[PDB]
């Protein structure tokens, strides 16, 4: 069971900060 | 932060007093008497 | 810790057995000393007369923990010879078994998208622990880690083999392709 | 009556329990950090609270194991980081520590074993079950149990998340030893990271804290005043009794060492004199030059300093009160006598003055450019400084860091969440 | 068991020969026993090769071998950073300590210098005289050891150091460098014709001792770096 | 199924990433 697998998505969702990041750009577009 | 045992009228003159704590000795009055001796 | 640089200083295959059994017994209690050791330990990495010449890059592994290099541990285990594969699991040794599994995957993606051929091989230890790792999935019997692996590999024998997972055949043995099909597009 | 302060006391926790686990899904560190503030203030106001702990949720020591072993996850974290709260303020002081350690053996066991909400909220709480583990080490005697589990766990703070409470811990070992242990800091030169992010914002000062001392042992001075005096920047708390003190002690007297001759109007704190009065009077020693009242302070106060981990450094500026009085006479005239000197300085002879003047020429005060002849000493200070070329860098790159320190503003427009 | 180790100390060595024999003994002690893996049996031993240990300097200071000087005597220091409980405090300890010290002062080391103070405090205090030479002869080189040079000399002028002194004598310093003689000042022959001259570098001491275009590319960048800031 | 978990998060993450730069051009765009 190999945590290679299961860590990556951790990651991807702390990554997700950039969604964050969308919201502020897309706040000062409007 | 914790985890530390060990502990004017007073105070915005400690630098006067402390420059010349250990003058004083002539009171500028010494001095004159010494000044004229020369 | 100043024993292990004093010790290494002095050149015998027995201090260096010594130097073994005392950096593999302390890793990080004491870590500045190898961290400056260091350079006779990377000199004594390739030397045929070492006994324990594989051992140099087992310790290079072992005790660039602070080092975070990711390439320093991949050529590490690249020369650890034999023990690489020993290592199933640990405090820190299964990560970097994790990551250099990780960079293996990379590595054959690279290379296998180059179609022509003349692709330089990696080292032959690092696919051993992948095949050694894919045998612990088996045993577990995770046919989608197994089978993820597989593809991210960009092996299909791997893919193939995998379906002896549990031999069955119920669903993604024969309808994970759909997953697949949801999840990829590399024509 | 006593039940009702207990009674209103004990209740808000579960409001903030209920809280923790509503955010833990949605995920921590926006608030979370309430919560762990709510928890301090808490045990420093502390019966039958092992009791109302009983398996809050289902779908003293019998107390501690009897919720999990009944109907049971960051809230479960939180529950058993915080039994031992109790007799920590309390601080028994007993074996009921020995009995409080594995609950927190456990706790460890249970966080490594859970990962990152985790990591945002349990991750940090970690350092708090640290900072017990230290008290209860310190209780008995220190051990490298926890040095190497936090060694261990230095690459999972690599990962995704990093804590910096660990340089701490690794700066608490270090000073168990104490001025014994001086090959741990030679390690954290290197092994020294970015933890940028600062999120605590005291552990970033607590570890400058024990930077600077460890840089002043060898007597780095030109910035080891910079990084004490940053670090001292950095405590808005009350933090007075005991705390900073030490930290002022430090910073003067290797301010004296340096050269600098302070003066009490600087801090004068009500609580601090008390304690620190010995600094005052060897200071106003050094300001003069005399020795015999120096040693007399010095074997006076024996004590203090041999207490405060800084006996040596006094010991050593018994001899640098040279130089530290030498900076002022070097800074007033520009073109000194140098038997004159040697008279202000009651040095022994003209070729004494000499040789100090050249042994101070290194780097520091002014150059001397001492010419060995009737110019004796020189001591030209460098002049233009007006604006102008000569301070072309000295009066542009200042402003240039002083502006490029504007990345404030990038800050400011990158924080705004905007939720939705 | 463990001999030829304990019989050689009585009559020391006026001799080298011996150093061979005792240097292949200390790898059979080595290999009976690593040197400090984690047993106090063990730490019972270890006392008894704790002497040939520290003697292992003693004589690589006689016959002036830095590289198993340094070797030996961080392994003995190893030796004291071991808890070792039981460890019987031995007048060498204090002696062997302060050799270091020399040493390292000796070695340009200072920060060094220092470090290993602060591990004694109990020791220098006041009392163990053994150590306090070196300590005097730091403070005269912070101050003016240069007059100094043969205060701490004369001091003391032994403190079973006869040799360890020496090193630190011959390795005179020489910072004075940075000043004006040799018929400018004339005084502070050999000296004079070392490399030529006192150590080598300069000339004859007697006659020894702006631009914006260069600054127009620095600044160039700089101004740059604030406008790429104003993009986004 | 972790496998599928970290493949579509990854699909979302280049697709964020992607509006995301999409977007600064845009605003850019409709400064002038």
């Amino acid at each position: 069971q190999y945590y290679l697998s299961k860590i990556e998505e951790l990651q991807l969702i702390v990554n997700d900060k950039s969604q964050n990041l969308r919201r502020l750009q897309a706040q000062r577009n409007e | 932060e914790k985890k530390q045992p060990v502990d004017e009228d007073n105070w915005d003159d400690d630098n006067v007093e402390d420059d010349f704590s250990n003058q004083l000795r002539a009171e500028l009055e010494k001095h004159g008497y010494k000044m004229e001796t020369s | 810790a100043a024993g292990i640089i004093s010790l290494l200083d002095e050149d015998e295959p027995q201090l260096k057995e010594f130097a073994l059994h005392k950096l593999n017994a302390v890793v990080n209690d004491f870590w500045a000393e190898i961290s400056e050791s260091v350079d006779k330990i990377e000199v004594l990495y390739e030397d045929e007369g070492f006994r324990s010449r594989q051992f140099a890059a087992l310790v290079a592994s072992k005790v660039f923990y602070h080092l975070g290099a990711f390439e320093e541990s991949l050529n590490y285990a690249l020369g650890a010879g034999d023990l690489f594969n020993v290592n199933d699991n640990s405090e820190y040794v299964e990560t970097i078994i994790a990551k250099c599994i990780d960079h293996y995957t990379k590595q054959c993606v690279e290379n296998a998208d180059l179609p022509e051929g003349e692709k330089k091989p990696i080292d032959q230890r690092l696919e051993g622990i992948v095949n050694k790792m894919f045998q612990r999935c088996l045993d577990d019997h995770k046919y989608k880690q197994a089978i993820g692996i597989a593809l991210e590999t960009r092996r299909l024998d791997v893919f193939e083999k995998t379906i002896l997972e549990s031999n069955d055949v119920p669903g993604m043995l024969a309808y994970s392709l759909k997953l697949c099909m949801s999840l990829m597009q590399n024509k | 009556p006593p039940p009702a302060p207990q009674d209103v006391e004990m209740k808000e926790e579960a409001a903030t329990g209920g809280g923790s686990t509503g955010e833990a899904d949605g995920a921590a560190a926006e608030h979370s950090q309430r919560e762990l503030d709510t928890v301090t203030l808490e045990d420093i106001k502390e019966g039958k609270e092992p009791r109302f702990v009983l398996r809050a949720l289902r779908m003293l020591l019998p107390f501690l194991e009897e919720p999990m072993d009944t109907e049971a996850r960051p809230r479960t974290g939180k529950a058993a980081s915080t039994p031992l709260l109790p007799e920590v303020e309390a601080y028994l002081q007993l074996l009921v520590v020995i009995f409080m350690m594995n609950s927190k053996r456990y706790k460890e066991a249970q966080k490594i074993s859970d990962d990152t909400q985790n990591r945002r909220a349990l991750d940090l709480v970690a350092a708090k079950c640290y900072y017990y583990h230290a008290r209860v080490y310190e209780f008995l005697d220190k051990l490298d149990v926890v040095r190497s589990f936090l060694h261990a766990r230095l690459r999972t703070a690599t990962l995704r998340h990093d804590a910096d409470g660990q340089a701490t811990l690794l700066n608490l070992l270090l000073r168990n030893y104490l001025h014994y242990s001086l090959y741990d800091q030679a390690e954290k030169l290197v092994s020294k990271s970015v933890f940028p992010e600062q999120a605590n914002n005291n552990e970033w000062a607590r570890y400058l804290y024990y930077t600077g001392r460890i840089k002043a042992i060898q007597l780095e001075y030109s910035e080891a005043r910079r990084t004490m005096t940053n670090a001292l920047r950095k405590a808005p708390q009350h933090t007075a009794v005991g705390f900073k003190q030490t930290v002022h002690k430090l910073l003067i007297v290797v301010e004296l060492l340096l050269g600098e001759i302070p003066d009490r109007l600087q801090f004068r704190q009500p609580s601090l004199k008390r304690s620190l009065m010995p600094y005052f009077l060897l200071t106003q020693a050094v300001r003069t030059g005399n020795l015999a009242k120096f040693n007399q302070v010095l074997d006076q106060f024996g004590e203090k300093f041999q207490a405060d981990g800084t006996y040596t450094l006094i010991i050593r500026l018994r001899h640098n009160v040279i130089k530290t009085g030498v900076r002022m006479i070097s800074l007033s005239y520009s073109r000194i006598s140098l038997a004159d000197i040697a008279q202000k300085l009651q040095l022994d002879s003209p070729e004494d003055a000499e040789f100090i003047v050249a042994k101070a020429i290194r780097d520091g005060v002014i150059e001397a450019s001492i010419n060995h002849e009737k110019g004796y000493v020189q001591s030209k200070e460098m002049i233009d400084i007006y604006s102008t070329r000569e301070p072309q860098l000295a009066f542009h790159q200042r402003i240039s860091f002083c502006l490029d320190i504007h990345n404030m503003s990038v800050k400011a427009m990158r924080f705004p969440p905007k939720s939705y | 068991m463990y001999e030829q180790l304990k019989g050689e100390w009585n009559r020391k060595s006026p001799n080298l020969s011996k150093c061979g024999e005792e240097l292949g003994r200390l790898k059979l002690v080595l290999l009976e026993l690593n040197f400090l893996p984690t047993t106090k049996l063990t730490k019972q031993q270890l006392i008894l090769a704790r002497d040939i240990l520290e003697i292992g300097a003693q004589w690589s200071i006689l016959r002036k071998d830095i590289p198993s000087f340094e070797r030996y005597m961080a392994q003995l220091k190893c030796y004291y950073f071991d808890y070792k409980e039981q460890l019987p405090e031995s007048a060498y300890m204090h002696q062997l300590l302060g050799l270091n010290l020399l040493f390292l002062l000796s070695q340009n080391r200072v920060a060094e210098f220092h470090t290993e103070l602060e591990r004694l405090p109990a020791k220098d205090i006041q009392t163990n005289v053994y150590i306090k030479h070196p300590v005097s002869l730091e403070q005269y080189l912070m101050e003016g050891s240069y007059n100094k040079v043969f205060l701490a000399k004369g001091n003391i002028p032994a403190e079973s150091y006869t040799f360890f002194i020496d090193i630190l004598l011959d390795t005179i310093r020489d910072e004075i460098a940075g000043c004006i003689e040799k018929a400018y000042e004339k005084i502070l022959t050999d000296y004079a014709k070392k490399r030529g001259w006192v150590l080598g570098p300069n000339n004859y001491y007697s006659f020894a001792s702006t631009t914006i275009p260069s600054t127009e590319l620095a600044k160039q960048v700089i101004e740059y770096a604030r406008q790429l800031e104003m993009i986004v | 199924d972790l496998y599928s978990r970290y493949k579509k998060l990854q699909q979302e993450l280049e697709f964020l990433e992607v509006q995301e730069e999409y977007i600064k051009d845009e605003q850019k765009n409709l400064k002038k």
